[PDB]
RNA sequence: AUGUUUUUUUUUUUUUUUGAUUUGGUGAGAGG
RNA sequence: CCCGCAGAAGAAGCACCGGCUAACUCCGGCCAGCAGCCCGGUAAUACGGAGGGUGCAAGCGUUAAUCGGAAUUACUGGGCGUAAAGCGCACGCAGGCGGUUUGUUAAGUCAGAUGUGAAAUCCCCGGGCUCAACCUGGGAACUGCAUCUGAUACUGGCAAG
């Protein structure tokens, strides 16, 4: 849910370098945040921590 | 981490008692985005293991380049058979303005920004070449004060 | 047309053979007819379950065969039920009381024939023939074969002028008559033409 | 002088989303967003040097809907100007009215802010500016005049980009329809997909 | 080579002639069919190469290929021709669809460059 | 003694590596 | 220029899709035809039609013409044993170039200034037409020429070695 409790900008993306909805599909550009996605881009642990 | 780019791949023949052995040769490049670069030229009798090859040989005997930033650190002339190279460091922004078998070398090279013509031959392979020692041949400016005796400032 | 058969070269030695039958004269023709049939009815059934060899053996007015396949499961079906059915078609086929017997192929991969069938299969379902051949290749190796080699022929991804490939690896020795040389051939009956796919396999040298 | 045809085809043919839907309904759900137009869509060979470029090219055109010439002229207009070249070319494209006004919310898609520019629906400093391509500057405030206010389709666009993330260097009142164009982006604000680079070297040939 | 060279006798410019002289720098030129006919064209290929010698405007006599399926021109028939040579002798082509010269019966693709106008419906 | 003495398209693209085999509370019963 | 009226209404084509070169399939016999350079003889992604695509778009193609690419007349910036290219060999006027030191001159050279180098155009920062083209203010530039005042390493002149 966007941007509910289990939110993607507040916390992070649910599968590893990648934005959940749509861009970043390699290992070139991690942390770029579009419009279309309010999503931050790192690992699948980092959502434990924060 | 490694980018690696085929140039080109080119069918070569030996005529034999029978007829004509086809083969295939694989002339690719690859860099790390930095100074590190490495062409390798493969050959084999299908085209997929020749470029195999090749890449095996580029990721071996890979050469440095000082890189200032995203550009060259001065205009350098680069020759190697019958393809004779210019390259010219450019502002940011302006991309790498050469053409074919240079264009690659470049861009794994991560160099960003060139103004780059190959006067004479541009057989890819031997361009390729020429392009490679071209850039091997740059000096730093920090590497220049080493050689002369003088600190970075004195040169400039 | 230059090449011995491999098999057929070594059916005194190292190979043995299929139909195996002892006939006068009088009833020999009649028994190898009765075999072709059968053979042949067996090949249209068991298409779909990898059938490498059938090895028919007629004692005493009764014909026992024997299939080699790589899955009884779908030969057999339920226990005994889908044999069962094989073999009163068997009989008929014959006319005598029939026996089927089922031998499970330990290694399809290492069974040169059943490699060609899939290797055929592939290239009617529009695969590059090349990366089949690798795989058929490769596949062997890896399950122990001291070699293998295969061939394709003939329209090869749909060319006018046709041609034959052929990848080896290891070791195959065809003079060398105490080798075990399983050979076997197909064929792809694909939109432009047929693709004929032979294979040999080595699994190693006899000792006697 | 417009793209009248297929929107989703466009987005196809790139590989990309290129946003030329509103965003109520997911791209994937409308088409077959990863599958290229046409009888020959689900065969991909590697592109060429000079492929990819262009690819780039219309993908950067497509997205703002800016013809070849006018696209042109702005590279070349880049290039004049100082600084660096495919920078200063995304800054440009970004200050177009109908862009502007559809980074703020007024417009669903692009298309819509352009039709809505088009039909002086909206004022730049109190001034009825019908062009699309029109460069909007810093500090000019840019609202929708009270004609085109009561409009049920500017208040669903509104909603839209609310969903959608708000860009740093506009700021946009959804009550009063009116936003400060703040400063010209910087390039770490726009989308990093863009390589500004390939359009640049292919005007460089 | 040598700069002192130079300076006695300076560099001389290649001078190239132009491919297609009967235009004399014109697009177009107008003229007439002194004779129509077929021509064997050179090896390779084979085929009836349909072509017309041409009396011209400015007075040169040239002979102008007939591209398309098919053509109305006769004797006498008052043609406008454009330059371009068919891979012996001829450089120029008859514009089809311009003065007598017919557009191409049947054709619905590349019409312009065959002087048919666009199909109804 | 001698060979430009029957030419016609019987045509140039790989795999690529880069990532893993996936199951939370409640209550009841048995063994030691 | 502004306001009001009605209703998606009146408003999209051209070239191309063998490689170069972005875009592929099916159906019609070295013919008909294509072609800028390098297909067609019965499975043509190359001819013609279709469907599908690509590129431009109120234009789109073709032709002609110029520069470019062409470092393919190479001042910047090429060459000449075998690829085109060293006179058959010499002497030698004009011409080009000229070892070393000091002095002097100040022609070349360099520096600064003055005059001029029309306006427009080009380029920079601005302003005005809703934007743009267009118009427009100021600058820069116009790489030069002339004159005056210096500098004297280098080249030249003159004088001595
Ligand atoms: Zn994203």
């Amino acid at each position: 849910e966007r941007d509910g409790l289990f939110c993607a900008r507040i916390f992070g993306p649910v599968k590893d370098y990648e934005c959940l909805c749509g861009k970043y599909k390699r290992l070139k550009h991690r942390g770029v945040i579009c419009e279309k996605c309010g999503v931050e881009v790192t690992q699948t642990k980092v959502r434990r921590e924060r | 981490e490694l980018q690696e780019k085929l140039i080109a791949v080119n069918r070569v023949s030996k005529t034999v008692k029978g007829g004509r052995i086809f083969s295939f040769t694989a002339l690719t490049v690859v860099g790390d985005g930095n100074g590190r670069v490495g062409f390798g030229y493969g050959k084999a009798r299908e085209v997929p293991a020749a470029i195999q090859k090749a890449m095996e040989k580029a990721r071996r005997n890979m050469i440095n380049v000082a890189l200032n930033n995203g550009t060259l650190q001065h205009p350098v002339k680069g020759v190697h058979t019958g393809s004779r190279v210019f390259m010219q460091p450019a502002s940011e922004g302006t991309g790498i303005i050469a053409g074919g078998a240079m264009r690659a070398v470049l861009e794994v090279a991560g160099v960003h920004n060139v103004l780059a013509k190959a006067y004479g031959s541009t057989n890819p392979i031997n361009v390729v070449r020429a392009t490679i020692d071209g850039l091997e041949n740059m000096n730093s400016p920090e590497m220049v004060a080493a050689k002369r005796g003088k600190s970075v400032e004195e040169i400039l | 047309g230059q090449k011995v058969h491999p098999n057929g070269i070594r059916l005194g030695i190292v190979k043995p053979w299929n139909s195996t039958w002892f006939a006068n004269t009088k009833e020999f023709a009649d028994n190898l007819d009765s075999d072709f049939k059968v053979r042949q009815y067996l090949t249209k059934e068991l298409a779909k379950a990898s059938v490498s060899r059938i090895v028919i053996e007629r004692p005493a007015k009764s014909i026992r065969v024997t299939i080699h396949t790589a899955r009884p499961g779908i030969v057999i079906g339920k226990k005994g039920e889908d044999v069962e059915k094989l073999r009163k078609v068997v009989a008929d086929i014959a006319g005598v009381p029939a026996q089927i017997n089922i031998a499970e192929v330990r290694k399809p991969e290492l069974d040169a024939k059943l490699v060609a069938d899939s290797i055929t299969s592939q290239l009617e379902r529009r695969v590059m023939f090349r990366r089949a051949m690798k795989r058929a290749v490769q596949n062997a190796m890896r399950l122990g074969a001291k070699g293998i080699k295969v061939e394709v022929s003939g329209r090869l991804g749909g060319a006018e002028i046709a041609r034959t490939e052929w990848y080896r690896e290891g070791r195959v020795p065809l003079h060398t008559l105490r080798a075990d040389i399983d050979y076997n051939t197909s064929e792809a009956h694909t939109t432009y033409g047929v693709i004929g796919v032979k294979v040999w396999i080595f699994k190693g040298e006899i000792l006697g | 002088a417009r793209y009248l045809g297929p929107k989703l085809k466009l987005s196809r043919r790139e590989g990309t989303d290129l946003f030329l839907k509103s965003g109520v309904r997911a791209i994937d759900t409308k088409c077959k967003i990863e599958q290229a137009p046409g009888q020959h869509g689900a065969r991909k060979p590697r592109l060429s040097d000079y492929g990819v470029q262009l690819r780039e090219k219309q993908k950067v055109r497509r997205i703002y809907g800016v013809l070849e010439r006018q696209f042109r002229n702005y590279y070349k207009e880049a290039a004049r100007l100082k600084g660096n070249t495919g920078e200063n070319l995304l800054a440009l494209l970004e200050g177009r009215l109908d862009n502007v006004v559809y980074r703020m919310g007024f417009g669903a898609t692009r298309a819509e802010a352009r039709q809505l520019v088009s039909h002086k629906a909206i004022m730049v400093n109190g001034r009825v500016v019908n062009i699309a391509s029109y460069q909007v500057s810093p500090n000019d405030v840019v609202s929708i005049r009270e004609k085109a206010k009561k409009q049920s389709r500017v208040k669903a666009a509104l909603e839209l980009a609310e969903q959608r993330e708000k860009p740093t260097w506009l700021e946009v009142d959804a009550g009063k329809m009116e936003g400060t164009f703040k400063r010209k982006p910087e390039r770490s604000d726009l989308s990093a997909d863009i390589n500004e680079h390939l359009i640049v070297e292919l005007y460089s040939k | 080579a040598t700069v002192n060279q130079l300076v006695r006798k300076p560099r001389a410019r290649k001078v190239a002639k132009s491919n297609v002289p009967a235009l004399e720098a014109c697009p177009q030129k107008r003229g007439v069919c002194t004779r129509v006919y077929t021509t064997t064209p050179k090896k390779p290929n084979s085929a009836l190469r349909k072509v017309c010698r041409v009396r011209l405007t400015n007075g040169f006599e040239v002979t102008s290929y007939i591209g398309g399926e098919g053509h109305n021109l006769q004797e006498h028939s008052v043609i406008l021709i454009r330059g371009g040579r068919v891979k012996p002798g001829v450089r120029y082509h008859t514009v089809r669809g311009a003065l007598d010269c017919s557009g191409v019966k049947d054709r619905k693709q590349a019409r312009s460059k065959y002087g048919v106008k666009r199909p109804k419906a």
